[PDB]
């Protein structure tokens, strides 16, 4: 039960420890039926070269560490066969699956929150101001959190355990995965003004030990499955 | 799996355990689900017989209340009422609102009124609500030529009568409607965050249909809303530090221990008090 | 006993029958069951 | 002529009514229906879900060092590390949580409850606990010999790190409410507490401080009756650009 | 045993008795029954049909009457009107709730006002009655922001209008109302003797929601109940002194024989008079 | 539209009413009866007692 | 002819078709019949 | 007597109403119809024009 | 369900059950068909 492998395209992930992997709301990733279908171009269904796993930036995680998100069509747009299908594209429809590894000795400790989140509507601290294009749309590169015990928003971190989500204990397990399916009101996006989901990991417990000093590094891979494009454009 | 509960479960007898393999109150969180021990396999129980009813916790029941979402009083001696229709003015309705991320009902308008000459008693008036969508020319003055239109929907009523309702339907372009949205509303590099244009319904105006008199007036205005038809998706944790604006989510949180930003629940002298 | 005479449908009151419930899905969202 | 005469409640405007309106928009179509995913029907579905609590609810605690209690070794037979005061209305660790906040907008509740201690320490770390709950005759519990008495669990640290305290439905009546009074006999409900049973024992090379996280969630038997107002949004600040809908 | 009687019973012809061995009119009233002798064992009777009904003297009958609860006048110039909710303010309905032990109704609750400013007419008017259960905050002011809620169970009326009426259901915790209770509310040492908190049901808030014009009002507001649906255990005797608190059940007795202390029928000249 | 006329007695307010109220608690759900010795249904089972 | 368009069964009229009745509750207590 | 309340939103005029409403010419007869060439039931047969 | 009780049949409401449409007078006038 600890040990599995993902395989999608030309890619491959093997892992020896690691709890079950969830579906967000029971659900799998599926194509568009035809009894829910708007536009009448036919799509652009690649299949190949845009259901691969792509591994972000991995980020250093120390003590005085306060949490990172992440933005899910937005952190792929400039990345292989997926970025060019955003660009010359004017709608999209996808799901995403959601690697994260993180892993030390058996003597160190430590817990991670690792949730997903619908519809992240951010808001900045002490100010009338709304934030603009600028402190969003990180592309690749995730913000850190400023107060992570209100989600940055007003809500709770205590009831996250609403939204799917895993933890890493450090203790048991190294590695977390969630499968994400489309979820909008609509049956197609524009992937360039709009971000549906928003990944996050919030280290709850900080780590500590007392052999040595060394780097522990956080690496997240993602893996946009069933895809498919329409409107074809110039750039 | 999917299952028709009408009122809660009940409990069987249990009897002494010394199974071994089997453990019922050990389970792991790390894999996200969440606790599965059955207060049979934990102490000793009798049989119960339960007939708690569950229909009072319902979602159409849990939202389908009249909530206030408008209140503006207006002097008759700019001579008339004008709303941009949203409904995060008052902050008791918008915080049940806050706890689901998609929602479809169909509402259910009442508008309430009533008058403080400023004689002290009063005549008769009559009043004029027009529902003006999103692109047609709102009016600008008492008398304007904008009243006199036969396309949008009016509803003429008095002060001495009881209050007017209507119902209006589901009008979304979408599916449902988008509590939050993480995105922008134009094309351009700077437009505004964390609204969208598939989500705006107009203005609603109204006048007061009698000329001015010997006596000026002091009109108040109250609207109120119930949900109906609900269907509601993905849950969210609930507000906790006080809200700030309308446009955005900002958050100054209070000073001191209780819905503070440092602290939401207030503090306690010891662990082991 | 329900009441309307008027000629579209979302004109009709509630309604409190709606008593099918799936609440595994928040609670049991893993694939492989323990 | 149908000879109607009117009884008394005529015209009134009580906001719980349910009767059939006037069409403003005839002849509308709406948009057709699309599935999407994680659709609730019942506000039981989210007060079953597990949600951490403020344990270390003491001051000088800032930001998110509030969720979990540091334990460690010690020197004495038997000591005492925390307790929770069950207590939804007032200003207690449990007022944050899914059933905590949903749960406050009704007035009477019954049911069960579960409790689920996640322990976050290194590998190399062993040690035993028991978890108690005492019914709400009396007082608190000060030592292990007067609180291995009510329902406890002894709990091993193990492989797998969890373990859950069913707070059984001991009452006289079928409901309880909501009540200012702590000590009232309808509102009270008990004392959760936790001792050591055996050390906590740590290597040299592993950090000496571990630390506990704290869930909370009901049962498939919890009920919930006649909806009130929430006692949590108390302010009245006015608010940035709300007369801006007024021009 | 159980049998269903619809009408009072009926008399058979009797004959002459001299029989030995039997005696129908000595009993023991020791034994704590009661006496069982059927006039037609004592006298010469005739055979008599009966038609009278007993469907008056029911305890549905008996019980579901309006009664008025609550009274008190406002001026307008702590501007609203509060009252935590008891039954034992009005000495004619509480009497007759005294005769049991437990009851089981449905009530149904009408709020009838009447207004005097102090041009002596006066305007249309709006009132605004608020059901506040326990633990939920009350208000302190008229314009507080506690009016808000859409949560609270509220109801607007006029002044010229029929009056407001809602019903209200069974809302204790128990199967029944305690009327009386033989034990403290607290798990401490010291608390309130006669009070039960299973019987505690909240406040009544109404405020009038005009604004202050130039002239002061005086309101005055009258709450009746009529039960329904009534079950009733356990009779008891009837109260024969005046009640003098709200909070007990202590007594004081007149001072003249009539309902005195050692006296409650008056006095006769002599025995044989 | 149903033509109907009012006739004189209406909107009193007679105490001895007996007609259906509008809910003020909607989807309200009591708790379950108990049996409870010595229930009284008629007012002439007290009078029978010395 | 009773009538309510109400969806709750608390909202009805009263009813006076209750015709049971045990006197021999109150009168005759004892166990032992006379 | 039928024992009526009146709920709110009663004797507004509402300019989308649909009631039928009384007649001002009693026993009227209407010229009969006759079939005039082009004529349109629906406002999309007429967008579809060029 | 509709409701009139006057003598008269153009008292009664409107209705919306007409759906009955030819496009083809205004788009193809022509005779001889392409």
């Amino acid at each position: 039960d600890r040990v599995l492998q993902l395989k999608l395209g030309n890619s491959a992930i093997v892992t020896q420890e690691a709890a079950n992997y969830c579906c967000a709301y029971g659900e799998w990733p599926n194509y568009l039926p035809d009894h829910e279908a708007v536009a009448i171009d036919k799509p652009t269904q690649p299949e190949t070269a845009t259901d691969r796993f792509y591994t972000l930036k991995s980020v250093k995680w120390e003590t005085g560490s306060t949490g990172w998100w992440w933005k899910l069509p937005d952190a792929l747009n400039n990345i292989g066969m997926f970025g060019q299908n955003v660009q010359h594209h004017y709608l999209y429809r996808s799901g995403f699956l959601i690697h994260v590894q993180c892993n030390a000795t058996k003597f160190h400790q430590g817990a991670l929150l690792v949730v997903a989140i619908p519809e992240h509507q951010r808001g900045a601290h002490n100010t009338n101001t709304s934030p603009g294009f600028d402190d969003i749309m990180k592309g690749e590169e995730g913000g850190t959190f400023n107060h992570p015990y209100v989600l940055d928003d007003g809500t709770s971190l205590a009831c996250a355990t609403i939204f799917p989500h895993q933890w890493i204990n450090l203790r048991t397990n190294n590695s977390a995965t969630i499968v994400l399916p489309w979820m909008n009101a609509a049956p197609m996006d524009f992937p360039l003004r709009h971000n549906q989901w928003t990944l996050a990991i919030i280290p709850v417990v900080p780590l500590g030990t007392r052999t040595t000093s060394s780097m522990v590094p956080i690496t997240v891979s993602i893996a946009p499955m069933c895809c498919e494009f329409n409107g074809l454009r110039h750039a | 799996i999917e299952s028709i509960i009408k009122t809660a479960t009940d409990t069987v007898k249990s009897e002494i355990n010394a199974e071994l393999g089997v453990v019922p109150s050990l389970n792991a969180v790390e894999t996200g689900a969440t606790s599965n021990t059955e207060p049979e396999e934990a102490i000793q129980t009798r049989t119960v017989i339960n007939q708690h009813g569950v229909s009072e916790t319902l979602v159409e029941n849990f939202l389908s209340r009249a909530a206030l979402v408008s209140k503006r009083s207006f002097e008759y001696k700019k001579n008339f009422f004008k709303w941009t229709i949203n409904t995060r003015s008052f902050v008791q309705l918008r915080r049940k609102l806050e706890l689901f991320t998609y929602l479809r009902f169909d509402a259910e308008i009442t508008i309430l009124t009533t008058v403080a000459v400023n004689y002290v008693g009063l005549p008769d008036l009559t009043l004029q609500a027009m529902f003006v969508p999103t692109g047609a020319l709102t009016p600008e003055k008492q008398d304007s030529f904008h009243w006199q239109s036969g396309s949008n929907a009016s509803v003429f009523f008095k002060i001495s009568d009881p209050p007017a309702r209507i119902t209006i339907p589901f009008m979304c372009i979408n599916s449902a409607y988008s509590v939050f949205y993480d995105g922008f509303a134009g094309f351009e590099k700077n437009g505004l965050y964390g609204i969208n244009p598939a989500d705006t319904i107009g203005n609603l105006c109204v006048r007061i249909v009698n000329e001015h008199q010997p006596v000026g007036f002091t009109v108040t205005v109250r609207v109120y809303m119930k949900p109906k038809h609900i269907k509601a998706w993905a849950p969210r944790p609930p507000r906790t530090l006080p809200y700030m604006s309308i446009a955005n989510a900002n958050y100054k949180g209070k000073e001191r221990a209780p819905n503070a930003l440092n602290a939401i629940i207030g503090n306690r002298d010891s662990v082991k008090t | 006993n329900q009441i309307n005479f008027y000629k579209d449908s979302y004109a009709a009151s509630a309604s409190k029958q709606d008593f099918s419930q799936d609440p595994s899905k928040f609670t049991e969202p893993v694939v492989e069951g323990l | 002529g149908v000879p109607t005469y009117l009884l008394p409640g005529s015209g009134q405007f009580l906001t719980t009514d349910d009767h059939s309106s006037a069409p403003a928009l005839p002849c509308f179509n709406p948009t057709p229906e699309m599935h999407i995913p994680g659709q609730v029907r019942n506000m039981l579905e989210v007060v079953q879900v597990e949600s951490m609590m403020e344990i270390n609810n003491t001051e000088s605690a800032v930001g998110m060092e509030r969720l979990k209690v540091d334990i460690s070794a010690l020197t004495d037979v038997d000591q005492l590390l925390f307790n929770i005061p069950l207590d939804i209305q007032l200003d207690g660790p449990l007022r944050n949580t899914l059933v905590g906040n949903i749960s406050r907008y009704y007035t009477h509740w019954s049911g069960s409850l579960e409790m689920t201690f996640m322990f976050c320490g290194s590998f190399m770390a062993t040690g035993k606990l028991i978890l108690c709950y005492t019914p709400p005759g009396g007082s608190c519990p000060t030592t292990r010999e007067t609180a291995m008495l009510g329902t406890h669990i002894v709990w091993d640290f193990g492989l797998q790190s969890s373990v859950t305290l069913i707070i059984p439905w001991i009452s006289g009546s079928h409901y309880r409410m909501f009540n200012n009074d702590a000590k009232s006999t309808n509102a009270n409900v008990g004392y959760v507490t936790c001792f050591m049973q055996t050390n906590l024992i740590v290597p040299s090379e592993s950090s000496d401080t571990c630390s506990l996280i704290g869930f909370i969630a009901a049962k498939d038997d919890f009920s919930l009756r006649l909806m009130r107002d929430s006692p949590d949004i108390g302010q009245l600040d006015h608010l940035h650009a709300a007369e801006a809908a007024y021009q």
